[PDB]
């Protein structure tokens, strides 16, 4: 009964690993048929099914004994799902296979027998483990079974089902791998099979039409044991037909799919309407228990389908019956409404007029509520509106002729009263006050009136959402504002009711136009705008004048919602009636909506951030409280604004009264950072005890949104100058003009495309045109106010409304439309233009742009042009989308030109992108990289050429060839080997000269093929370089001399040709320089041919150089190539002509021988107010440190909040909220462990003012040993789980870099409970394998770039994790020196190993270390070097004979550096920095030291005196203790290190 | 059914474009070709001695490197060569050592060719002789890091960390030119009937035929 053993009994699944897929037996076509089932999911291994289950029978005598399996032994495969044995027959064709694998009833036979065979040596034939592969073999026939490609159900699309065949010949690898199965799996699937026989049963019975009462109970049993079992609740007694779930089970929804139970259910709920039971008899009580049985029936189809894509579909496509059975009390509208209310596809496929009015029918017969919330919901599907089906509705509900089935409102002198119609066409009025009264007191007619008029109310929101204008006109004339206004207000109403008439407010009023998103500040103003002296009450002033609307129509709302908020927080506990939490939530939702369209004042908005703290100090709970911290923020905001704007009165004061200081200025600013503008009344001690009591919460977003403004509240100042550093003032009278002129159309242009609708599918086209045309020309040419107009547009935000109307929806076909598209997509360009900001700001929303389109492309490549920060970093989805589309549609410029300005951007190149870009386009293969080299291809080439003789198109197949040979050159131009080539194999030289030297050869495919030759031939690291010993580039430098020849003759013709011109000065020359310019060469230079063109070239450039032509420019270039030319023509002794001789030694000796002052004052007070205030921004961010440190004196004593802070439970969440937000908000995360870090960091301090602020602050708020205790304290809360997680999981740098830091600030002073904590956990979790894995990679890693330097992110983040590992093995903890040397894990990676190696690649290897270790030692890497030194000789000591013996005995022979770093002075580092090299003389003499503490033998004092010559050792210790001028002002006396290396020379002898 | 030891001696059957065994030219000929028609598993060639390699454990460059680069002042060059002849020492002494270790997928060995007494080397700076797209692989006597070849699986049914099973088919991936060696279809001039090996991604497998062991 081994749990680690095959058994009989066993239920497995059979794993095909080639394959990669899971045996399966499934009817097809009214028969069994076994396959392997091919899957789309990326996991191939979670492709689990119920039908994949075979139980496994080992054969005996005894027919009623199993027993464990063995090698030897004969098994056979029961399908546990319908009980058939696997087994073989004889192939009906005879393919390759000779009998294939089917699934036979009976297994009595010896066709179902198996046997075993093992992949690998087993420890003989006793047992077979589990998870084990192995291979099947049929006894009977003697053959091996393998997988075929050939599909079972080829007739059918997608094909999922592959056909299995026994051949005699013997296949390795056709193994299957067991995979165990859970005993819930079986249970279920055994629960499944009983249920599904049973109601197979039932149907069967129903078909025949009659059945007994015990059977018709027996299957109402069966529907509810079946409808708990979906559910997944325990059966407490609860109403069956009545069960909510919280989580449906998937595995058992897939159950259910997948062995015909649903179809089992279909059947049932079919079979009688064929007639046993009619639909219009239904009401009947003797058909009561049918129509109990069709709810049962119901229930479970909607159970079966809840958040599972397939089964919904599934159900789905018997959508005809589930609506011919609607309206009859059988709870099929439920269902319907159940599955197209969570999937859009089927609601908008299914839901259509037809179903609308059937629904309206059903309604205006019944009149029940439930009509009316399923047509709402039908409307809005996962809080979306969909407009097809939003449509549809309100069409069909609006229309006059449907005016009976709706109440009417009114009002009389006022009073509202409600008018409908009873069923019996009968008028009934009453007012609002009678119903409501009657309804409390008892009145089912007026109760059900009520709720029929609520969920009317519900409609007629959920219709006018998303701005469903069609709905709104309608619905606004019949409900105005001031009847909303007094039912809402009215108290006597309900609390449901008034939260209806709130909502309804909400999206049917506050929610049209012009209303719209205000934004809090604004970074330009204008100078005539600004007021000498600014209060709240002229700020409230300018924001109503700013505001278009003169008379609100909603100060009676906002003064309802403020009196409400004030009843709400009067009550000690406001949370407390659900009912009234509804009206609460709506209620903050419209002050939320109100605030964001910008209805409120600044005191109007402080008051509601008080009465909103003390209301504050479940999921509607947690709404509102989002809401109101979005409230929050928002008003902060306009708090920012106001003091940017009291910033600029004061400037301006101050600048008006000067000019008809600083320190007034000063004094000023911070005389507002603290009355007036508190959030709270107690000094923001009531809000920073909310947003502590909101981050206790266990709601992700809350906690989110509570930690952002906690860290935004101690950076007032920094923000704040930061927003002010970006401030515009537009003083002169053009920018004045320009601001209005881009004010109206920006305002215009957003209101088009607001109403867009009504004109995409006209006027509208004409002026949406003119106003495109007089944006791009008022963008303006010339850089001396391009950037004034960008920085105008950004801060208007146009690249908003842009991005708008590039996602406007639209039909193809359009001419119009894709002219303004394309005006729009050049406006965004020229916005784009040289602003890495504007560039920064269109790529953090690049996803529109990645969509197949030439303008698309070209946007992105001015996004990415000249933008060295995005072009490192671009991602390699959009190269391997790129990659795609050029693949696909077709072979465009546009794609090369965009892969080019990736390659290259601001001079230097990008290794990363060129190598990615290389390795995509060799991947891709020959349909994007296309290559005249054939006899036909040639001549095609040169028909082209002679073709674009005149000129070159812009959009050409020769301009393809042309920007992929300048891009294959840009790629190998780079540092990478097998690139260059590929390169040369794609373009062979022959094929170079060939196309050259035609006649007819355009100078474009010149200049390109001659970079190419350039830079993939001259310069290359292939050691057998093709370029030399060839006359393929003496021919090229003839043809060189001939286009010399060519354009000398132009220009004395006047016929001078700009493009000859530019390939024969920029690549000519180049490549000429860079071939005589190369050792190589030297032996090139031998035959009289090569003479000949040797002095042919000299006449030809001196010639070029005496003429005048010549810019300026090139005559350096010219000279140099000249230079170059003559020192390899006189080192190969070439008889040059005497005159030339003469000139050439002649030029070798000639060669030898008041808004300006407004802007300068502005960027001075901005100056000083930063440089003044830095010291305060430091303050007020440590303060938050205490803040954290001390959370509990913020609450009172005796509470719950004290209690939980004080146990420390607050830096707990905060911790375990870390990593959840990790991978959502990193930069949240990395702000969490700069506090943390700052928190475990000294006390310091800053200055009188700073001490003063700190103190102040700390008063208002909170009403080594330390430095341990808090190291313990976090490690308690589990900070060393947090860094271990963090270092093992994250993929960002930051993250890692933080990680570390903070590890590193836990392990300082080698804390041993934290050290001890850290061994526990690596010796215990499972991820102690994945951090010594990453650990060793990046290790690795920064090895390689060292070795390939001989800088760098990977060589600087060495030395933190240097540092961790000292601080790890610090105070000599055996039990870590010896965990980080060999782990207990399968594998182990050796950091003492890695560490030494680092050591030696980086002191120089066997080089350096023989006398040349002053070569690579630098300033730079000192402090590595050191720091390696230290980690080594914390090793060492403790002592650890295992470490000492493996650094001595390590195959990189680092002692020999080791002895060399002492031996040897680093002539460059020893007469700037002499301090440093004494250091490293002390590290190495420790570390010499250490590795000989507990040592007897001679073995490493032999080895050390091997590298360590005596006489050497003996005259630097004199030296050093000679040397004593460097003492001077010296930390480290070289007496100390002289006597250390005595020292250790007494040891050594 | 035996595991893969260092120090036996194997035979690599290609069994991709082309099916053959690993074969060398006469002579100083240092080129790697495999000829389909001299013979397969159940006929091997009649010159069944070209086509025996070796397992070797990794060997040790760095020294050896650094003095070819030097050599290619005096006293540095003669300090370099005698580092160069203690690196060879402990490099033998490493496989004297580590002889008979059993050899486990994704780990690092050589392959001498016994007949030449030369190691199997991939150069990524020297492009193949016909297929300008591929690398080269040769023969070298001393040997260099091309030598060093990473064992990897080719079958599904085998991971990383297992060990190595006679009679396997396997990828023979370089560490620096990291291209799975390959059994190009380009037929060389001078010798009919024989194709060249190269470096080049492809889907090429090796089956490993075991000739002798180690305690043999
Ligand atoms: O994530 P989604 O959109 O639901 O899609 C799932 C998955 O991508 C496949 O469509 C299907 O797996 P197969 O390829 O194995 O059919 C699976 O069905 P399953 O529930 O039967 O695994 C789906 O649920």
């Amino acid at each position: 009964h081994l749990e680690e053993v095959l058994k009989g009994g066993d239920v497995v699944r059979l794993f095909h690993a080639e394959q990669e897929k899971f045996l399966t037996c499934d009817e097809y076509k009214g028969k069994l048929q076994v396959f392997l089932r091919t899957t789309l999911r990326q996991s191939a291994t979670s492709a689990t099914s119920s039908n994949a289950l075979w139980e496994v029978e080992v054969v005996h005598h005894d027919p009623c004994r199993g027993g464990a399996g063995h090698w030897n032994g004969l098994y056979r495969f029961k399908h546990l799902a319908t009980g058939n044995y696997l087994a073989a027959e004889e192939n009906p064709s005879y393919e390759k296979i000779k009998y294939c694998l089917v699934a036979v009833p009976h297994g009595n036979d010896i066709a179902s027998l198996f046997e075993l065979d093992p992949t690998t040596l087993q420890k003989t034939d006793s047992f077979v483990p589990r998870n084990s592969y192995v291979r099947l073999r049929h006894l009977c026939t003697n053959t091996w079974i393998q997988s075929t490609n050939v599909p079972i159900d080829i007739e059918e699309e997608r094909p999922i089902r592959l056909m299995l065949g026994t051949c005699p010949t013997k296949e390795d690898k056709e193994a299957f791998a067991i995979v165990s199965v859970p005993v819930s799996e079986i249970r279920d699937l055994d629960f499944a099979n009983d249920a599904s026989s049973m109601l197979a049963s039932a149907v069967e019975k129903l078909n025949e039409g009659f059945i007994s009462q015990n059977d018709r109970r027996f299957v109402i049993q069966l529907l509810e044991d079946l409808v708990f079992f979906v559910s997944d609740v325990p059966n407490n007694g609860q109403n069956v037909l009545d069960i909510m779930v919280t989580k449906p089970n998937r595995e058992r929804q897939k159950l259910m799919r997948e062995q015909n139970i649903l179809k089992q259910v279909f059947g049932i709920l079919k079979a009688p309407f064929r007639p046993l039971v009619r639909l219009e008899e239904l009401s009947d009580q003797k058909n009561a228990p049918y129509q109990h049985m069709f709810r049962l029936c119901y229930r479970v189809l909607r159970h079966s389908q809840e958040d599972y894509r397939k089964n919904q579909e599934h159900i789905a496509k018997q959508f005809g019956m589930m609506q011919s059975q609607i309206g009859y009390d059988i709870l099929a509208e439920d269902t319907i409404t159940a599955l197209l209310h969570n999937n859009r596809k089927l609601l908008e496929k299914h839901i259509t007029k037809t179903e609308v009015e059937t629904f309206v029918s059903l309604v205006r017969k019944n009149r029940e509520p439930r009509f009316l919330d399923y047509l709402s919901d039908l409307c809005v599907s996962n809080h979306i509106a969909i407009p097809v089906t939003q449509e549809l509705i309100c069409k069909c509900v609006l229309d006059p002729k449907n005016s009976d089935i709706l109440i009417r409102t009114e009002l009389r002198p006022e009073e509202v009263w409600l008018t409908w119609t009873d069923k019996n066409n009968e008028h009934h009025e009453k007012s609002v006050r009678q119903l409501a009264q009657e309804a409390r007191a008892g009145n089912a007619h007026d109760e059900n009136v009520l709720s029929y008029y609520r969920y009317q109310l519900k409609l007629f929101a959920r219709m006018c959402l998303d701005r469903q204008y069609l709905a709104i006109d309608e619905i606004s004339q019949q409900l105005g504002v001031d009847l909303i206004f007094l039912c809402m207000a009215d108290e006597m109403l309900p609390f449901d009711l008034r939260a209806s008439f709130c909502h309804l407010m909400l999206h049917v009023h506050v929610d049209r136009d012009p209303q719209e998103l205000v934004t809090p500040v604004k970074f330009a103003r204008l100078w005539t705008e600004i007021p000498t002296a600014i209060t709240i009450k002229d700020y409230d002033s300018n924001l109503n004048a700013s505001r278009d609307d003169k008379k609100n129509k909603f100060a009676n709302t906002m003064e309802f919602v403020e009196d409400y908020l004030n009843n709400v927080v009067s009550e000690a506990v406001p949370f407390a009636n659900e009912e009234k939490n509804k009206l609460t939530f709506e209620v903050v939702s419209l002050a939320h909506n109100l605030i964001y369209f910008g209805f409120y004042s600044f005191s109007e908005l402080l008051r509601l951030t008080r009465t909103l703290l003390g209301i504050i100090d479940d999921i509607v709970v947690m709404e509102t409280k989002l809401k109101i911290l979005e409230i929050l923020q928002f008003i902060l905001n306009v708090r920012l604004d106001y003091r940017i704007s009291y910033l600029l009165s004061v400037f301006k004061k101050e600048f008006v009264e000067v000019f008809p200081n600083l320190d007034r200025i000063g004094e000023q600013a911070e005389a507002m950072f603290g009355s007036m503008l508190e959030v709270d009344d107690e000094g923001g001690r009531m809000f920073l005890r909310v947003l502590i009591h909101l981050t206790m919460h266990d709601y992700a977003p809350l906690v989110s949104g509570a930690l952002q403004l906690l860290f935004k509240h101690f950076s007032q100042r920094q923000e704040a100058m930061h927003t002010f550093k970006q401030v515009q003032l537009l003083i002169s009278a053009q920018d004045v003009e320009n601001y209005k002129v881009i004010k109206s159309e920006l305002d215009r242009l957003r209101t088009m495309v607001e109403k867009s609708e009504l004109w995409v599918d006209s006027e509208n086209y004409q002026i949406v045109k003119g106003i495109l045309e007089r944006l791009n020309k008022m963008c303006g040419v010339g850089e001396q106010m391009r950037k004034k107009q960008q920085r105008l547009l950004k801060n208007m935000d146009a690249h908003k409304v842009m991005l708008d109307l590039l996602q406007i929806p639209y039909d193809k076909g359009d001419a119009k439309m894709m002219e303004i598209l394309r005006y729009t997509h050049q406006f965004l360009q020229k916005f784009c233009a040289g602003n890495p900001g504007n560039q920064a700001l269109l790529h953090k929303h690049l996803h529109l742009f990645l969509t197949p389109g030439l303008l698309e492309a070209e946007t992105m490549q001015h996004i990415f042009l000249n933008n060295y920060q995005l072009c490192s970093e671009i991602s390699e989805p959009v190269l391997q989308h790129f990659v795609h589309l050029l693949a696909t549609h077709g072979r465009h410029v546009q794609y090369l030109d965009f892969l080019h300005t990736v390659i290259k951007a601001e001079g230097k190149y990008v290794k990363k992108c060129q190598d990615m870009i290389m390795t995509e386009l060799t991947n891709a293969g020959d349909d994007v990289v296309v290559f005249y080299n054939d006899k036909a291809s040639l001549a095609h080439l040169l028909d082209m050429m002679k073709a674009a003789r005149d000129g070159v198109e812009d959009h050409s197949p020769l301009m393809y060839h042309i920007s992929l040979v300048d891009l294959l050159a840009a790629c190998a131009e780079g540092k990478n080997v097998y690139t260059e080539i590929k390169c040369t194999s794609l373009l062979p030289l022959e094929d170079v000269v060939s196309v050259v030297t035609h006649e007819d050869c355009i100078t474009e495919v010149k200049m390109a093929y001659v970079n190419f030759v350039n830079h993939c031939y001259v310069d290359t690291e292939v050691e057998m370089k093709e370029i030399y010993t060839s006359n393929h580039i003496w021919t090229l430098f003839e043809n060189f001399t001939l286009d010399m020849a060519r354009v000398c003759s132009k220009r004395e013709k006047r016929v001078a040709d700009p493009t000859l011109e530019k390939y024969v000065l920029s690549v000519v020359l180049d490549t000429i320089n860079a071939f005589f310019s190369s050792p190589f060469s030297e032996n090139s230079t031998s035959l009289q041919t090569h003479q000949t063109i040797v002095v042919q070239l000299l006449q030809s450039t001196t010639r070029l150089l005496e003429c005048p032509w010549l810019q300026q420019q090139h005559k350096g270039s010219v000279e140099a190539c000249i230079r170059t030319l003559a020192m390899v023509a006189k080192g190969r002794a070439i008889l040059l002509p005497m005159d030339l001789d003469a000139h050439i030694s002649s030029m070798l000796s000639s060669g030898a021988s008041d808004y300006k002052n407004i802007i300068e004052k502005l960027q001075d007070i901005i100056t000083a107010l930063e440089e003044r205030l830095k010291p305060l921004v430091q303050a007020e961010l440590s303060v938050l440190v205490d803040v954290l440190h001390w959370p509990e004196l913020l609450f009172l004593e005796g509470s719950e909040a004290y209690q939980r802070c004080e146990s420390g439970g607050f830096l707990s969440k905060l911790i375990q909220h870390t990593k959840d937000l990790m991978e959502s908000e990193e930069k949240l995360c990395i702000k969490v462990l700069r506090t943390l870090q700052q928190m475990l960091l000294k006390k310091t301090k800053y200055g009188d003012r700073g001490n003063q602020l700190r103190k102040m602050l700390l008063q208002n708020y909170l009403q080594w040993s330390a430095i341990a205790a808090t190291q313990c304290r976090l490690d308690k809360e589990g900070a060393t789980k947090l860094v271990c997680d963090l270092i093992t999981s994250t993929k960002n740098e930051k993250i890692f870099q933080e990680s570390i830091g903070l590890a590193i600030h836990l392990l300082d002073g080698g804390n041993t409970e934290i050290q001890k904590s850290f061994h526990n956990l690596m010796m215990s979790d499972k991820k102690s394998e994945r951090f010594f894995k990453v650990l060793h990679d990046r290790m690795k890693r920064a090895q390689q770039e060292t070795k390939s330097t001989v800088m760098g992110t990977s060589v600087l983040i060495m030395q933190p994790i240097l540092r961790f590992l000292q601080l790890l093995c610090e105070n000599h903890n055996r039990d870590l020196q010896n965990f980080l040397r060999c782990q207990n894990n399968k594998t182990n990676y050796n950091l003492v190993c890695e560490t030494l190696q680092f050591l030696d690649i980086m002191c120089g290897s066997t080089t350096g270390g023989l006398g040349l270790l002053g070569l690579y030692i630098n300033e730079d890497n000192v402090g590595l070097v050191i720091q390696t030194l230290e980690t080594l000789t914390e090793y060492c000591q403790g002592p650890c004979h295992e470490n000492q013996t493996c650094i001595v005995t390590h195959e990189s022979n680092g002692i020999d550096i080791i002895t060399a770093l002492i031996l040897n002075d680093i002539s460059p580092l020893c007469k700037y920095r002499m301090d440093l090299v004494l250091q490293l003389k002390d590290n190495a003499s420790k570390l010499l030291l250490a590795l000989m503490e507990s040592r007897h033998d001679s073995e490493n004092a032999e080895r050390i005196l091997i590298s360590l010559r005596p006489q050497e050792l003996v005259d630097v210790i004199k030296k050093a203790y000679l040397q004593e001028e460097e003492r001077e002002n010296s930390e480290v006396s070289p007496r100390e290190v002289g006597h250390n290396i005595y020292i250790l020379a007494l040891q050594l002898s | 059914s035996s595991f893969l030891h260092i120090g036996d001696i194997v035979s690599l059957y290609a069994e991709g474009s082309v099916n053959g065994f690993i074969s060398t030219l006469g002579l100083v000929d240092d080129r790697c070709v495999v000829e389909p028609a001299a013979g397969d598993l159940d006929n091997p060639p009649k010159k069944f001695r070209d086509c025996l390699f070796k397992v070797c454990p990794m060997n040790r460059y760095s020294a050896q490197k650094q003095y070819w680069k030097a050599k290619q002042d005096v006293v540095l060059l003669q300090k370099l060569q005698h580092a160069a002849q203690m690196e060879q020492k402990q490099n033998d002494t490493e496989n004297k050592k580590v002889h008979g270790d059993v050899v486990k997928y994704g780990s690092v060995i050589q392959l001498l060719h016994m007949k030449s007494n030369k190691y199997l080397t991939v150069n990524k700076r020297l492009p193949a002789l016909l297929e300008k797209n591929a690398m080269r692989v040769t023969l070298d006597a001393t040997g260099n890091e091309g030598s060093w070849l990473f064992i990897q699986p080719f079958w599904k049914l085998r991971s990383n960390g297992d060990n190595v099973v006679v009679g396997d088919k396997v990828i023979l991936n370089p560490v620096n030119a990291g291209q799975p060696l390959h059994a190009s279809n380009y037929e060389l001039s001078d010798n009919a009937g024989c194709k060249e090996v190269n470096s080049v991604n492809c889907n090429t497998s090796w089956k490993i035929n075991l000739f002798m062991q180690f305690r043999d």
